[PDB]
């Protein structure tokens, strides 16, 4: 793999560990980086690496965050992480599900959407604006395509666009190794038809399907997890 | 981009200096050019230079394809350029139909009369829609200026202007090294130098050598 | 059970006492279907299941799945205990719950004697599983060259078909794995052979490794 985390290392991190930088390396607006990709989890682990790699201030604001009655609490929202971010530290918004958010509209009974998607347009032009000493970071990740608006395509906006593989097979070796590490090593326990299985019946969260299994295998008539609570625990979620 | 602005200063060029007489010139101007070719330099870079020497508003495209029409009905100077929609009959030939209507009527309007001075666009068109625009457009008022391929001349001066922007040493020759940018167009040399910027930032030098360049070279002809 | 503690933890005297004491107690199993064999065998101890085997405890008692002991021995790397449960004649072709060998298991430690023991008794090199996938699959889907390498001394074939089609070239190459598709076509893969989504091997790799599949095909 290597490619992910090598694009956001040097497009990302690199450019964050440097100060008014951008106008002497070449300058360049990649500050937006696009995931995509239903089948894989994501999202999780990598804001965790992220968060993990830097000390720093993160904003995890889930695309839904500002669906509420009030129209005008949106702006006031990403004005203050705006300003906030502008002036404590340069930290990282990170939007997810632009999908809902990011459709177009013709009619006026959804005119939250409309007037929402114009305060996304707001801020999209404040992004404009912004191309100067701004410090914050505006990560994305979406699973669907199809009907994103065009001006978030439109290049120099988004010019980072990472996809998700099918199989996830350096994912699973991870994800194995990062819970049995903790857990009791069993020789018995093999990898290679969880590894080969998962390819075909790929799915989320393989961490809490991990856990789960442990969840099946605290009996205590069993000491350490095998096979039966993995198929088992595969069988049942 | 020599050839290329010397054959658009007619077009673009034209309206700068005598925007009140064109009344009194009767030699029938063109309504609208059109560039076919991969937009490596010249769907930005050229219509906001050139149109950055008139002096005058760029209104940009960028179904939400009338009111932008009627915004232009209202400013109507102004260089309007094609940019999302460079991209058997049927319901999406209808709906598609409708901007084919849109256009038809800018040269219903264009061509039918002239409300005000100085309305010059410009067209812009790579795919089918070439055969299928071209067989709606016999070349009856129309300017036909091709859009080549950027040359080696055109990557002398392309790479000076993409050169001056960042460093550069003084021991590099830009003949071998424009000689030696080969692919695509234009924009390819625009992918050595940020593409190169980023191996400026690793190697963490005050300036750029020519064999980071060449670097660049290598990275964009393995991408081509 | 106690005997899961006194096999598990490795007490020997407890143990030994424990079984000169009651005898049942190695015939008995826990809520799980599992003898002191399958925990003495899963941990490792070499002079329990001496004891357990010497006495003539069954070596081929399955559990409520299917996991006969031979698959803990394969996997668990142990040469001296499939030594121990070979030499007491335990099936070489055991069926478990997913239809599995211990080939795939012995395969999956990179265990050389432990796959010369299981094979020169008489195992089957071709074993498919429920899903129709040897051993070769899993070993190029980890990476053991020498493991594969040993599949082939005993004349095993490289063009399993998978449950969607796939060959062991599919996976090799799928893996990323340069000289194991190399010596997979070097010693008879097929490359015509295409998968429930029709495409061929050349196509699955990528940056132009096809072109040197095929190129080491025709040399």
């Amino acid at each position: 793999m290597d490619i992910q985390k090598q694009e956001v290392r040097e497009a990302v991190e690199l450019p964050l560990t440097h100060f008014e930088l951008y106008k002497q390396i070449g300058i360049d607006p990649p500050r937006g980086v696009l995931m995509y990709g239903p089948p894989g989890c994501g999202k999780t682990m990598l804001a965790k690496a992220v968060a993990h790699h830097t000390t720093a201030a993160f904003i995890r604001v889930v695309g839904s965050e500002f669906v509420q009655k009030y129209l005008g609490e949106g702006p006031r929202m990403v004005r203050d992480v705006f300003r906030l971010a502008k002036e404590n530290a340069p930290a990282i918004i990170f939007i997810d599900e632009i999908d809902a958010i990011a459709t177009k509209r013709f009619d006026a009974q959804t005119g939250a959407d409309r007037e929402v998607q114009r305060i996304l347009l707001e801020l999209l032009n404040q992004m404009d604006g912004f191309d100067q000493n701004v410090n914050v970071k505006v990560i994305m990740a979406t699973n669907r395509a199809d009907t994103l608006d065009p001006a978030l395509l439109r290049p120099g906006r988004l010019d980072r666009k990472i996809e998700f593989p099918l199989p996830d097979r350096r994912q699973k070796r991870l994800i194995f190794s990062t819970i049995t590490s903790k857990m009791n090593l069993s020789e018995e326990v093999d990898l290679e038809d969880y590894v080969a299985r998962p390819d075909k019946i790929s799915g989320a969260d393989i961490n809490s399907i991990c856990q789960e299994s442990g969840m099946l295998a605290v009996r205590e008539n069993r000491y350490i997890v095998l096979a039966k609570d993995f198929e088992k625990a595969y069988k049942t979620v | 981009l020599d050839k290329q602005i010397k054959e658009i200063k007619e077009v673009i060029e034209l309206p700068v200096k005598h925007p009140e007489l064109f009344e009194a010139l009767g030699i029938a101007q063109p309504k609208g050019v059109l560039l076919y070719g991969p937009p490596g330099t010249g769907k930005t870079l050229l219509a906001r230079a050139v149109a950055h020497h008139t002096d005058c508003t760029f209104i940009r495209v960028s179904r939400m394809v009338r009111e932008l029409f009627v915004m232009a009905r209202e400013h109507a100077p102004s260089i309007i350029f094609m940019d999302e929609i460079d991209s058997r009959l049927e319901g999406g030939s209808g709906g598609d139909s409708e901007v084919q209507r849109t256009m038809l009527e800018l040269l219903n309007q264009l061509d039918g009369f002239e409300a005000t001075k100085n309305i010059k666009v410009i067209m812009a068109t790579n795919r089918i829609d070439i055969l299928d625009s071209a067989l709606l457009r016999p070349g009856r008022i129309d300017r036909k200026i091709e859009f080549p391929p950027p040359n080696e001349e055109a990557r002398l001066d392309i790479l000076k202007i993409h050169s001056r922007k960042m460093n550069l040493t003084r021991g590099i020759n830009l003949r071998k090294i424009a000689e030696l940018m080969p692919g695509a167009s234009g924009a390819e040399v625009k992918g050595v130098c940020t593409e190169a910027g980023m191996y400026a930032l690793r190697e963490r030098r005050v300036h750029v050598t020519q064999e980071d360049f060449e670097m660049a070279v290598a990275k964009v002809m393995q991408k081509d | 059970l106690m005997v899961c503690n006194l096999a598990y933890s490795g007490k020997l005297e407890e143990l030994k006492e424990s079984i000169l004491a009651d005898k049942s107690l190695a015939t008995r199993t826990d809520q799980d279907s599992r003898t002191a064999l399958h925990w003495a065998c899963s941990a490792g101890h070499t002079e329990i299941v001496e004891f357990l085997l010497q006495l003539g405890v069954p070596v081929n008692d399955k559990d409520d799945a299917g996991w006969s002991p031979l698959h803990i021995a394969a996997s668990a790397g142990r040469d001296e205990i499939v030594k121990a449960l070979l030499g007491k004649g335990a099936q070489v072709n055991a069926v478990n719950q997913n239809g599995c060998t211990p080939l795939h298991y012995a395969a999956s430690k990179n265990r050389h004697e432990i796959a010369v023991m299981l094979l020169e008794g008489g195992a089957n090199p071709d074993a498919k599983d429920h899903y129709e996938a040897t051993a070769m699959h899993r070993a190029a889907a980890k990476g053991n060259l020498k493991m594969i390498h040993i599949l082939l001394y005993y004349k095993a074939s490289t063009n399993i078909q998978d449950t969607e089609g796939n060959t062991p070239l599919h996976l090799a190459c799928d893996e990323e794995r340069v000289e194991e598709a190399k010596l997979l076509v070097s010693q008879g893969a097929s490359i015509y052979i295409e998968n429930k989504e029709e495409k061929t091997p050349l196509q699955v790799a990528k940056g132009g490794l096809g072109l040197i599949l095929k190129r080491m095909v025709e040399g």
